[PDB]
């Protein structure tokens, strides 16, 4: 499965991928790239793109545009900033049907790191409490925190 | 409808790297023609920055360095910034080999969105103890000095400072030959101080300094002495090699009766020793001039 | 550089393999060296021909030649040494003589010029050093065992987590006056 990370990475976006990887932290500068990882489950190894969402990046993504499989939304909680805007891309993703393969996961990453929203707050915000032909259970991470996530996931492979 | 572009891609998962190898090679007589119509670049995309394969990694690189990269798509294909990360790490490597070759291969590269924060990599890629990869540095950085020597700009010093923390003479003959090239100026700052030193020392070196000195002249002299004290050192000369040149840049430099005479010598001796005919006729020639 | 290019020959008209060691024109540059090498010019022997002012250097290994191309001065010797050098040097790199083991290690081979010769520069000794430097490395290993390692137990707690969740002088009077 190819799953998704995307956002501006440099966040620590990145540092919530890169506390998966190693157990450690962005130590790269800011990253805009694809960050790749496989990660083995049901072995079905995921293969992680943690994509900044920065300008080009974002803009330019077209062989990437292929088929999903796995949403990993990765969040600053402390931005409640670029969502509405983001919902407003987002439709486009919406508009694109390959997205439309991947029961998902946004998670809310960033939460110690000043504070987060309603879960349902946020679940309009993105435009997030609109879907259901793709599943739609919510899951909270933060970047200093996140547990119970593979609940999330657990169902979501198993879609 | 379909094509064997599509062919390749089966083989590669049927080998792996290794059915890859022999798409490198297909590849490379295609690309050897010029030839190729695009699409496996997402495949390559796709599989290569998760995966490792380094001769392969190697092999693709160099693809790309022979090959065009301004490429119709740009400029880039358009990722040359994103794999690059990786890359760059690998660039970052600890692994000194891995960042040397990648350096053997970045002298030739000079893909400059990518250069930039490479910069910085590349500075740290200096400090490792390895000669390998610090010469390394010393022909890329040859690379931008005309691509884009600015990048860095401050560097005709910097390096001569690091000569001075320096001491491989490997890498201080290539220092020698692209600090001339940058500035002159520094070298013989340098100069002054080693011309005792010289003596002691390995050739390759030496050599590139009489070049340097010659074209000078003819624009503009008055600076002998300090040299002088050293040629006279100079002249014990003892390599084949070095007699070769010893007595060549004598005469560059001068053609008084006595100096016509010293040089005269060296090769009358150097012929007498000498078997490689081919060798001898050449010498003549300059006899022919003189 | 002292070299801007090394191209391998064989007799066929053709020199078997090469490498540019920088583009900018098209082969005709090296495309007429290519045809010129082939034609011989008819001429007899030697080993050596450069003719204006242009190194042709070449040292016939049998039906091959091995060729490097200057044009302005240079010593001799070390430059033999290398054209021995490489006649040293190939059963070892590509496997033996014919054009296909080569055409196998091809990738080896142009590997080997750059890594033997730095741009005109002898870079070495010890072939199979020089094996060593890429392709065969140390480093590498010792660190990703560790770390691979390290992160593999994060990835296996993971596993878990997820789970569940004088003289001089002589000279200088005479010179001087």
């Amino acid at each position: 499965m190819r799953i998704l990370m995307v956002g501006l990475d440099g966040a620590g976006k990145t540092t919530v991928l890169y506390k998966l990887k190693l157990g450690e932290v962005i130590t790269t500068i800011p990253t805009i790239g694809f960050n790749v990882e496989t990660v083995q489950y049901k072995n079905i190894s995921f293969t992680v793109w943690d994509v900044g969402g920065q300008d080009r990046i974002r803009s330019l993504w077209r062989h990437y545009y292929r088929n999903t499989e796995g949403v990993i939304f990765v969040v600053d909680s402390n931005d409640r900033s670029r969502i509405g805007e983001a919902r407003e891309v987002m439709q486009r993703m919406l508009n694109e049907d390959e997205l439309r393969n991947a029961a998902w996961l946004v998670f809310a990453n960033k939460q110690d790191l000043p504070e987060a929203m309603s879960a349902a707050e946020i679940t309009e915000k993105l435009g997030l409490h609109s879907i259901r032909n793709r599943p739609w259970f919510i899951q909270a991470t933060c970047a200093t925190s996140g547990e119970g996530l593979y609940e999330g996931l657990e169902w979501l492979s198993n879609s | 409808e379909p094509p064997s572009e599509i062919s390749l891609k089966n083989d590669l998962e049927k080998g792996d790297v290794k059915s890859k190898t022999e798409a490198l090679k297909k590849v490379i007589i295609m690309i050897l023609n010029g030839e190729k119509l695009p699409g496996l670049l997402m495949t390559i995309i796709r599989f290569v920055l998760p995966l490792q394969d380094h001769t392969i990694k190697k092999l693709l690189l160099v693809f790309w360095e022979i090959v065009p990269k301004t490429t119709p798509d740009g400029r880039l294909l358009h990722e040359m910034i994103l794999v690059c990360d990786a890359y760059r790490k690998d660039l970052q490597h600890p692994n000194e080999f891995i960042r040397g070759s990648t350096l053997r291969f970045l002298c030739k590269l000079k893909e400059a969105e990518l250069l930039e924060p490479l910069m910085p990599a590349i500075r740290a890629c200096l400090e490792h103890r390895h000669s390998y990869v610090r010469r390394n540095a010393v022909l890329a950085i040859y690379t931008i000095y005309r691509n884009f020597e600015h990048l860095i700009p401050d560097a005709p010093e910097l390096i001569h400072d690091f000569l001075v923390n320096e001491k491989d003479a490997s890498c201080k003959r290539n220092a020698f030959m692209m600090l001339i090239h940058a500035d002159q100026d520094r070298a013989l700052d340098y100069l002054s101080t080693c011309i005792d030193q010289v003596q002691t020392f390995g050739d390759i070196l030496q050599l590139v300094i009489v070049e340097l000195i010659y074209k000078v002249c003819h624009a503009n002299p008055s600076e002998r002495a300090r040299f002088i004290r050293c040629i006279y050192n100079l002249l014990q000369s003892s390599s084949p090699a070095v007699k070769y040149e010893a007595a060549g840049t004598l005469v560059t430099l001068s053609s008084a009766p006595t100096a016509i005479k010293a040089a005269a010598q060296c090769y009358i001796d150097l012929i007498i020793k000498e078997s490689d005919n081919n060798v001898k006729l050449i010498v003549l020639d300059r006899l022919v001039e003189l | 550089m002292v070299l801007l290019a090394a191209a391998v020959c064989t007799k066929a008209g053709k020199a078997i393999v090469s490498r540019q060691f920088v583009e900018m024109t098209r082969t005709r540059i090296e495309g007429l060296l290519a045809a010129f090498p082939k034609l011989m010019n008819t001429g007899k022997q030697h080993t050596f021909v450069e003719t204006e002012s242009v190194r042709y250097v070449y040292q016939p290994m049998e039906k091959l030649y091995m060729v490097l191309i200057t044009t302005k001065n240079s010593n001799i010797l070390e430059d033999l040494e290398t054209l021995r050098l490489f006649s040293r040097v190939i059963p070892e790199y590509c496997r033996a003589l014919e054009e296909n083991e080569i055409s196998e290690h091809c990738f080896d081979l142009i590997f080997a010029f750059d890594e033997i010769v730095a741009l005109g520069y002898r870079e070495n000794v010890n072939l199979a050093q020089i094996r060593t430097f890429t392709e065969m490395d140390s480093h590498e290993e010792k660190v990703f065992r560790a770390v691979r390692e390290t992160q593999e137990r994060e990835a296996k707690a993971e596993m878990r987590r997820k789970a569940k969740e004088k003289e001089v002088d002589n000279f200088v009077d005479k010179l001087k006056s």
